[PDB]
């Protein structure tokens, strides 16, 4: 068949979305853990099973424990990064990688040898005809379709920030912000435990996530909302364990989004979204501020909360020049933003052209994705 | 001429033993199907308006006197029932298939914009078992996007014009021309036209070939349907890229005269779920896309109820007996020129070099089979290799459509863009592709090919959203389950697919959901009927129209040039040229030419004549 | 058509003024820079061009890096200069070279390589029926109407002046002076 097609895969961390180029919505979305059994089982008939990896590991939960094999942006463990891999490939997707071409996705500012073993591991443990590893940011700026914009891209991997302007990219003005949806997902079980509600496992921390992605919200001013907070309603709310114990939560739930606006609460220096925003528009050329600042663009997975956007615009409008109109576009579907455009970058036909073969590997080795990409 | 003595007197002779005449091809045909046993085509190529199915129903006539007796004693050869003549419902045909596709354009009042292949279908004793009608291509595009000074096909005027309030009731049409956004340049009113009467006469036609009242009024529901799908008006919100239709009438509108739920259609059509293995997530789209989406759905309706119509003819035409072997007749249109030529254009063009390809394929293996029956081995190129290049420029991952397909997924792309693409990647490595390059007044065209005919000037204006055709999975699987039987039937799948390997992508489906265009849907279906083609013997009808004014006596010296040009008369010519195309007896080039050489030839003892 | 028309290009330093003969005022005014990409640009689907050229570089300018060709009067490099005349007659203007008479302007005490070079730029380049080189303080007094006067002639390329007496001019009463608008740019 023509083309043949490609795969796409982001592996952010906390989850792998995955499917085929020029398919709009992906084709696998799961949480990017691999979930070893801790106690010894007492039975016969039983699996065995090394580990579950994905929503398997998910459902029998408590058995567990649970490893993401990404953290910060970086593989800290290869045998549980390639069953990730594995899994997409032949359990969900059904698919030969010597069939397709591979696109994967890569964080800003991320040491060379998660480049340089991706690339090894895609080559050699699943035979693949070629390959690309790209920027996250600059994909979630193709599936919003935009030629120029400030990318503030967050999973619960880690923050980035890229300023792009008619196409290419400044290097000086790439910011990574070691502050993910994850470091909140601490935080959360952190906060909870003024309330009383003690959660110490990998498992029930999964449960915070869970809390922490429908629950949560930004609020549009802290100092107000936590004031109004002395007469808990509407800012309290109910929430059900899959154990059957209720959960109150109030202020907790709306100052756990607020340590991306104060990285204070979490005990670190480094400055806040709004505030490392500022500072890749500040090393940016003094023209292209002007349309940087009215095409702010919101991916990833920790930029879905509620109010994050209103909040980023009037933090922006308060800190710059408001002689021109700051506008963030943070549309919905931002957290598939990133796979979207891979699979509208893998169906560029000049992009067929900018791969890298199975030959250019064979002949020239590992290094070379640093002498042919980003 | 075409009585029963001319008839009689052709049968079973060569074409160089009796006069020229379609006949005689046609008894090329029948003999070689006879004794070779297989598969022949007729190509006729498409000059106007030129009675080409008048001379058609005289090949049929033909083989009506030729076919009479095979294998049944006494099978009743001269009325063959109580009135068992030809398929005279053939006559009935034309103005169904007329009215669906052919248009009024600049060329004629009534031009073939689809590939009309008529198979009459023989037993293995020569006579007729039955007839099946198969069309092809189909200038789907026309439908929702028009040339400058054109009409859409002659089906939508006329039901405008003719339709009383009886039946423009039940359709919700009465609001004329000038509602639908579809309908380009609004009404196209011809000079001294009524329409009107020709819709009589085709309703009539309709009832004649045994179709319900029923379904007369729920065909033109839906060739209302498919215009209805312009007055739908998509409005960009303001920062939100996805867009929302604020007007429900045309919806609601659309949902009566079709099946389904408003809401349903206005959540699949703005804001689809595609099957993310094994849930479904919802989609973004920009108000670009919905609304290529509501123009995919419009030309893929159209072109699944031609595909219907054709296939609800095939079932009034009664079949008597099985049947082992076919003649095909082939009516589509010529290569065109316009002075503007558009995407529509390269597409006919490009068809044509494939059936001309085939002609030269043809001339080249009964030259080939010539040569040895001489006892003359002598080895030359292919014929067909003179138009590879102009082929493999239009087709394939790097050539004309290709680069067009690329360029309409894209995410900010442009006319001037695919131009300079195509420049940059193929123009300066392609001998038959150019680039004009004077300033404006003497190259207006955008991009020149050389094609069989000569050098065709291109305007690649508004090209990228002609070629779109995304089509929306869960509008279709809307339209799958529709209350309206007819709508349900006509939207069955038709891609085979999910049979294949079950319901995965296993190669059995093409690019379907996002990406389709109308230049791969164009390639796919010039490629099933060149297969069609190629398992069949072809023979080759060129059609000439020696005047505008339909009155003999005149011929029209540069009109037979732009005819011959375009027809491929003038390659077939160039061809032989090649070869060597005067081929005389040893006994004729004796006995005319003695005259020449007393010296060289001899005594009345120099026989033999070699 | 009759006289044929003519082009005439003004070209001191900072910028392109150009149109025809037989208008009192041009048709296309513009910066004579040339400017590149600096930056390498990370996207599929860019251009790319090697340079743009007149306002096209005005608009983007904060990718480029932007060069003047003409200093003090002085043409620095050529491929600059020739894409800035192939800019004006292919871009604004829209004419053939070859259907067209050109008058090009040049500076009081300026390096004989500048006309020598310039014209064979004009007739080899950009081919031409014929063509002029001309001293710009002569030209800006046609201008103004007059026949006697002392012009004082300066641009963001140089300060030139010539005295003029009936027609005529002085050779030895020329006078150059290196201060530019361009100076007073960094100044």
């Amino acid at each position: 068949e023509d083309e043949t097609t490609a795969l796409v895969c982001d592996n952010g961390s906390g989850l792998v979305k995955a499917g085929f180029a020029g398919d709009d919505a992906p084709r696998a979305v799961f949480p990017s853990i691999v979930g070893r059994p801790r106690h010894q089982g007492v039975m016969v008939g039983m699996g065995q099973k090394d580990s579950y990896v994905g929503d398997e590991a998910q459902s029998k939960r408590g058995i567990l424990t649970l490893k993401y094999p990404i953290e910060h942006g970086i593989i800290t463990n290869w045998d549980d990064m390639e069953k990730i891999w594995h899994h997409t490939f032949y359990n969900e997707l059904r698919v030969a990688p010597e069939e397709h071409p591979t696109l994967l996705t890569e964080a800003p500012l991320n040491p060379k040898a998660n480049r340089e073993k991706m690339t090894q591991i895609m080559f050699e443990t699943f035979n693949v005809p070629a390959m690309y590893v790209a920027i996250q940011a600059v994909l979630s700026l193709y599936a919003s379709g935009r030629t120029t914009g400030i990318v503030l891209d967050s999973g619960d991997g880690v923050t980035h920030n890229v300023p792009i302007y008619e196409g290419y990219a400044l290097p000086h003005a790439i910011m990574r912000l070691d502050l993910a949806g994850r470091d909140l997902t601490d935080y959360l079980m952190k906060i909870l435990t003024e309330r009383g509600y003690s959660f110490v496992t990998t498992a029930e921390r999964e449960i915070v996530r869970d809390i922490k992605e429908k629950l949560c919200y930004v609020a549009l001013d802290f100092e107000n909302e936590m004031a109004t907070a002395a007469s808990s309603s509407s800012l309290e709310k109910s929430y059900e364990l899959p154990d059957g114990q209720v959960i109150t939560i109030g202020n907790e739930r709306f100052r756990c989004p607020e340590t991306l606006f104060q990285p204070s609460f979490i005990g670190m220096e480094s400055a806040g979204i709004h505030e490392t925003t500022y500072n890749s528009i500040m090393k940016c050329d003094i023209d292209i501020r002007k349309d940087l600042y009215a095409n702010n663009v919101m991916s990833g997975g920790t930029t879905m909360y509620p109010g994050i956007a209103d909040r980023m615009q009037k933090e922006i409008t308060a800190l710059a020049p408001s002689t021109m109109k700051i506008k963030i576009i943070a549309p919905p579907e931002r957290k598939y933003s990133v796979w979207i455009g891979g699979s509208i970058l893998a169906s560029l036909s000049t992009f067929q052209q900018m791969w890298i073969t199975k030959q250019e590997y064979d002949e020239a080795g590992p290094s070379i994705v640093h002498r042919k990409c980003f | 001429v075409y009585n029963p003595e001319v008839v009689a007197a052709y049968r079973g002779k060569k074409r160089q033993e009796a006069p020229p005449h379609i006949f005689s091809i046609s008894d090329n045909a029948y003999q070689f199907m006879l004794t070779d046993r297989e598969n022949q085509s007729i190509l006729i190529t498409g000059e106007s308006g030129a009675g080409k199915t008048v001379n058609t129903k005289r090949v049929i006539q033909y083989f009506a006197t030729i076919a009479v007796t095979g294998d049944k004693k006494k099978e009743e050869a001269t009325s063959g029932k109580m009135q068992g003549t030809l398929e005279d419902q053939i006559i009935s045909a034309n103005p169904l298939l007329e009215a669906f596709g052919n248009a009024k354009t600049v060329r004629n009042d009534n031009s073939s914009r689809f590939g009309k292949f008529i198979r009459i279908h023989f037993g293995a004793t020569g006579k007729l078992a039955s007839a099946d009608i198969e069309t092809y291509l189909l200038e789907k595009s026309r439908v929702t996007f028009q040339l400058k000074a054109e009409r859409s096909y002659h089906i939508f005027y006329q039901i405008m014009s003719n339709k009383k309030p009886e039946l423009i009731e039940m359709l919700l049409i009465t609001t004329n021309p000038y509602d639908f956004a579809y309908v380009s340049q609004g009404e196209i009113t011809v000079p001294s036209i009524d329409d009107q009467e020709e819709l009589m006469a085709t309703d009539t036609a309709v009832d004649i070939l045994g179709f319900s009242a029923d379904e007369k009024v729920a065909i033109y529901k839906l060739t209302g349907a498919v215009m209805h799908y312009g007055n739908m008006k998509f409005k960009q919100k303001q920062r939100e890229e996805q867009a929302e239709p604020d007007g429900t009438e045309v919806a609601d509108k659309a949902a009566y005269l079709t099946s389904l739920n408003s809401a349903d259609l206005l959540k699949a059509l703005c804001y689809p779920r595609v099957k993310v293995g094994n849930e479904y997530v919802t989609k973004g789209q920009t108000v670009q896309q919905v609304y290529n989406s509501v123009g995919a759905l419009a030309k893929s309706m159209y072109e699944k109820m031609f595909l219907w119509m054709v296939t609800r003819i095939n079932q009034q035409l009664d079949t008597k007996q099985p049947r082992q072997y076919f003649i095909g007749v082939l009516d589509i249109a010529g290569f065109e020129i316009f002075d503007f030529n558009t995407l529509e254009q390269l597409c006919i063009n490009f068809t044509n070099e494939k059936l001309q390809q085939f002609f030269n394929h043809h001339m080249f293996v009964l030259e080939q089979e010539e040569y040895k029956k001489e006892g003359i081995d002598w080895e030359f190129i292919d014929f067909g290799m003179d138009l590879a290049a102009c082929i493999e420029l239009i087709e394939k991952p790097m050539g004309i459509f290709s680069i067009l397909e690329e360029e309409c997924m894209f995410p900010k792309a442009t006319d001037t863009s695919f131009k300079n693409k195509l420049y940059e990647q193929h123009l300066g490595k392609s001998n038959n592709f150019q680039k004009p390059k004077p300033a404006k007044g003497k190259a207006e065209a955008h991009f020149s090919l050389v094609h069989y005919a000569g050098t065709v000037d291109y305007n690649i204006i508004g090209w990228l959203d002609k070629n779109k055709d995304p089509l929306n999975e869960t509008v279709v699987g809307l339209y799958q389950k529709s209350g309206l039987k007819t709508l349900a039937f006509l939207f069955s799948g038709g891609q085979a697919a999910e049979a294949e390997g079950g319901g995965g992508k296993k190669g059995g489906k093409k690019k379907g959901s996002s990406f389709q265009t109308v230049s791969a849907l164009f390639r796919e279906n010039l490629n099933k009927l060149m297969t069609n083609l190629k398992s069949t013997h072809p023979h080759f009808v060129r059609c000439l129209i020696p005047n505008e004014t339909k009155t003999p006596g005149a011929m029209e010296h540069e009109l037979v040039l732009h005819q011959l040009r375009c027809n491929g008369v003038l390659e077939g010519i160039r061809i032989c040229r090649k070869g060597f195309p005067s081929r005389i007896l040893y006994a004729d080039f004796k006995q005319r030419y003695k005259v020449l050489n007393a010296s060289a030839i001899p005594e009345g003892q120099f026989i033999d004549s070699k």
